């Protein structure tokens, strides 16, 4: 369920699985 | 070093040959525009992105 407290109101799993998949490079493409 | 190159091989930096101090070299402002039309037929006032 979603999470009120922490700003992105995304359940646990979700912030965690957010987490987990990732001059810069796009600045340079 | 005279010249930097970043992660690709464009150039971003250069050292001033007379004044010897480091120079971050940015290409002028750029992007893509893009036009949203409700359509010609309804009317020729445009928005600009």
């Amino acid at each position: 369920l979603p999470d009120p407290s922490k700003p992105s109101k995304r359940s646990p799993i979700e912030d965690l699985l957010f987490n987990k998949v990732t001059r810069d490079l796009i600045c340079a493409q | 070093q005279q010249f930097g190159r970043d992660i690709a091989d464009t150039t971003d930096a250069v050292r001033d040959p007379q004044t010897l101090e480091i120079l971050d070299i940015t290409p002028c402002s750029f992007g893509g525009v893009s036009v949203i039309t409700p359509g010609t037929n309804t009317s020729n006032q445009v928005a600009v992105l």
